RNA sequence: CCCCAUGAACGAGGAAUUCCCAGUAAGUGCGGGUCAUAAGCUUGCGUUGAUUAAGUCCCUGCCCUUUGUACACACCGCCCG
RNA sequence: CGCAAGACGGACCAGAGCGAAAGCAUUUGCCAAGAAUGUUUUCAUUAAUCAAGAACGAAAGUCGGAGGUUCGAAGACGAUCAGAUACCGUCGUAGUUCCGACCAUAAACGAUGCCGACUGGCGAUGCGGCGGCGUUAUUCCCAUGACCCGCCGGGCAGCUUCCGGGAAACCAAAGUCUUUGGGUUCCGGGGGGAGUAUGGUUGCAAAGCUGAAACUUAAAGGAAUUGACGGAAGGGCACCACC
């Protein structure tokens, strides 16, 4: 019995789209299907900047970021709890959320 | 069998930047002691160092980089010339946001001194405040006319003027602003930079201009 | 590259980690200079006001 | 040993260049041109077990053996280009890449700018080994 | 049961594994049951009396949601040449 | 640091577009083409849907070249296992790519014929038109332009709804079906035997289309409900569990 009215993930008006390769299995999944998560993070990290700020010349400077847009196939994104089975009811919610924006004092 | 640790043999040169930049003492670099069987200037001469325009100017030029290539050597001094401007990675990655149109135009053009350049520009549509569509794409018509405008300027702005004025130009970012003026009549746009410049063909030699620029 | 030894005093007991449940979270007032304050993981039984002897003195953990 | 110059202020400059993948970590200073090396050493050489090739602690040890000869030959300071396997490979940083940077800054050399240089490709050449994914 | 004699292995226990938070673990004797006789047992009792978590769900076990299931004599279940 | 080859067009990129469907993301030019809209243009029934016939048709495969970068159906290797011809590592094949022919099939799924009308709320978005003594952007005012708000078409959809449907899951079409009748086309009549035998046909080949029976058997199957159980996710609780 059909589970998601969206089937896989959003197509509707196509019949085709190029496939991407999972960033973990190196699998293969249509781009319409496939969990995608952006990933922006500082070159340095948590602790470093203090030795990174002290050891550097330059008066401040002020840190690059690495930017990487991830793709996972279903099994990887589940496996690693990027996404987690939600009850017959919760599945319907596209939305997104948490309560503060975890950036240093989160979990 | 123990032998010839090599630094204890190597010699130092002070990398010198062109005049349009500001301060000009880039740093230092090591080559092997010249032996008749060798030209330390040989292993020295087409080297290219990439320095941040911020170190080069002193600033807001955090993003932006210049490639400086060693064009000749004079006793512990090595006089470099413009070789390129790119952006880095972080900056470029940071502009590229969903829900907005990314517009790129590039043109290849010969300068007043011969140099052949391929020179890129970039821009992104902007939502304007009392918008309440969340996205803010542009129409295909728009981008085609915007690109033409970017291209016309870039050829117009490089044809007249030598490698130095392009340089003098790219520092205060006058192209950027000019694009902004020619395009707002057509569609919003947030960001906008000539984002890269690629040296394609070099003219022949001439120490004359090089020194004019250094010295 | 390095060595020193650091005295730190327990400000607030956070809770317990380790899946076994045998490491206690701690917050430390930096003893030699109060204008510092960091999170460290413990082996033993720890209670407010008693003192750690930090080797690493950066680091600052979390789970595990 | 030696030194480009006495300079009770500014520091002689080279390039730091760290490739962090998983299963190893390369640290690497070279002359700002790149053409000429100076002291390499990986996170491999300073531990034995293959499994531990890439661990941050090894990485530390390596950045320490590197910073040594760096400040032992002439470089007083260094600008860094951190990298991942790249290509169609993972595109995320390996574990002892951070550790190496903390180790050299802590060591007491000087830092200047940063960019990432992993090779990202206007995508293609099909990624390795096949459609159904590494199954495991 | 005693008396003598003969005076063994065992000089710290691998794979594994039980049980336990305060009079508790452990040492230590006693009494009751069996009983004519017969305690290395069980079954309490006082005596001497610590080390050690003070918690958590990792392993294990069981119940808690959510979820999947061709199962329902219910995974010790229902399978291919 | 340069250069060569072949591959491919990332980020931007969406419950977003177009195309009959299969399918389709670099720039620019040429070539014809396709829908929507606007339209007090033109014709006067031109029209709906279809045996037979026919166009297109992802992938693999096949014919001959180009080409083989990348990865790799087979093989040979290293591990793992009681066994491992596998998964896992490595080497690596036809092949992937491209041209001219074949081939006609994919859970080619929206698993939902096509065409017409009628029955219900709200807000998005691609696009066209229309309206505003609304905003912002300019010159001396402009013509600009992008927006905000509303209106109307026709897109792909979504959301919420005891209309109504359905066995339910669900469904604004799967509604207007016992109160069973708008047009037309196709396929099915328990499950296995079987897309099998056999004849015809198409194909170079691999195979494709049409398509039985004898016999076999009382359930095959669907949906929802609930446990049991999981080397699925959050859960807990106990020294018969750990610490």
């Amino acid at each position: 019995t059909k589970k998601r009215r969206n089937n896989g993930r959003a197509k509707k008006g196509r019949g085709h789209v190029q496939p991407i390769r999972c960033t973990n299995c190196a699998c293969c999944v249509p781009k319409d299907k496939a969990i995608k998560k952006f990933v922006i993070r500082n070159i340095v990290e948590a602790a470093a900047v203090r030795d990174i700020s002290e050891v550097s010349v330059f008066d401040a400077y002020v840190l690059p970021k690495l930017y990487v847009k991830l793709h996972y196939c279903v099994s990887c994104a589940i496996h690693s709890k990027v996404v987690r089975n939600r009850s017959r009811e919760a599945r319907k919610d596209r939305t997104p959320p948490p309560r503060f924006r975890p950036a240093g004092a989160a979990p | 069998k123990k032998v010839v640790d090599p630094f204890s043999k190597k010699d130092w040169y002070d990398v010198k930047a062109p005049a349009m930049f500001n301060i000009r003492n880039i740093g230092k670099t090591l080559v092997t002691r010249t032996q008749g069987t060798k030209i330390a200037s040989d292993g020295l001469k087409g080297r290219v160092f990439e320095v941040s325009l911020a170190d080069l100017q002193n600033d807001e030029v955090a993003f932006r980089k210049f490639k400086l290539i060693t064009e000749d050597v004079q006793g512990k001094n090595c006089l470099t010339n413009f070789h390129g401007m790119d952006l880095t990675r972080d900056k470029m990655c940071s502009m590229v946001k969903k829900w907005q149109t990314m517009i790129e135009a590039h043109v290849d053009v010969k300068t007043t001194d011969g140099y052949l350049l391929h020179l890129f520009c970039v821009g992104f549509t902007k939502k304007c405040n009392n918008q309440i569509r969340k996205t803010s794409y542009a129409q295909h018509q728009q981008v085609r006319q915007i690109r033409k405008k970017m291209m016309e300027i870039m050829t117009r702005e490089v044809q007249t003027n030598d490698l130095k004025e392009v340089v003098n130009k790219l520092i205060p970012d006058s192209i950027g602003k000019d694009i902004e003026k020619a395009c707002q009549s057509i569609y919003p746009l947030h960001d906008v930079f000539v984002r890269k410049v690629k040296m394609l063909k070099k003219p022949k030699f001439e120490l004359g201009k090089l020194m004019e620029l250094h010295g | 590259r390095v060595q020193p030894i650091k005295l730190a005093r327990v400000t607030k007991v956070l809770g317990r980690t380790g899946s076994q449940g045998q490491c206690t979270q701690v917050r430390v007032e930096f003893m030699d200079d109060t204008s510092r304050s960091i999170i460290r993981n413990v082996k033993g039984p720890v209670r407010e006001g008693d003192v750690l002897t930090l080797l690493e003195s950066e680091r600052e953990a979390r789970r595990l | 040993s030696l030194g480009p110059q006495v300079a009770e202020g500014e520091n002689v400059f080279g390039v730091c260049h760290i490739f962090a993948s998983f299963n190893d970590t390369f640290v690497h200073v070279t002359d700002l041109s790149g053409k000429e090396t100076i002291c390499r050493v990986t996170g491999g050489m300073k531990v034995k077990a293959d499994r531990d090739e890439s661990s941050p602690y090894a990485a530390m040890l390596a950045a320490q053996d590197v910073a040594q000869r760096c400040k032992e030959l002439g470089i007083t300071a260094l600008h860094i280009k951190l990298r991942a396997t790249g290509g169609n490979r993972t595109k995320t940083p390996g574990p002892g890449a951070q550790s190496a940077l903390r180790a050299l800054a802590r060591s007491g050399m000087k830092i200047g700018r940063i960019e990432d240089v992993t090779p990202i490709p206007s995508d293609s050449t099909r990624r390795k080994g096949g459609r159904r994914g590494r199954r495991l």
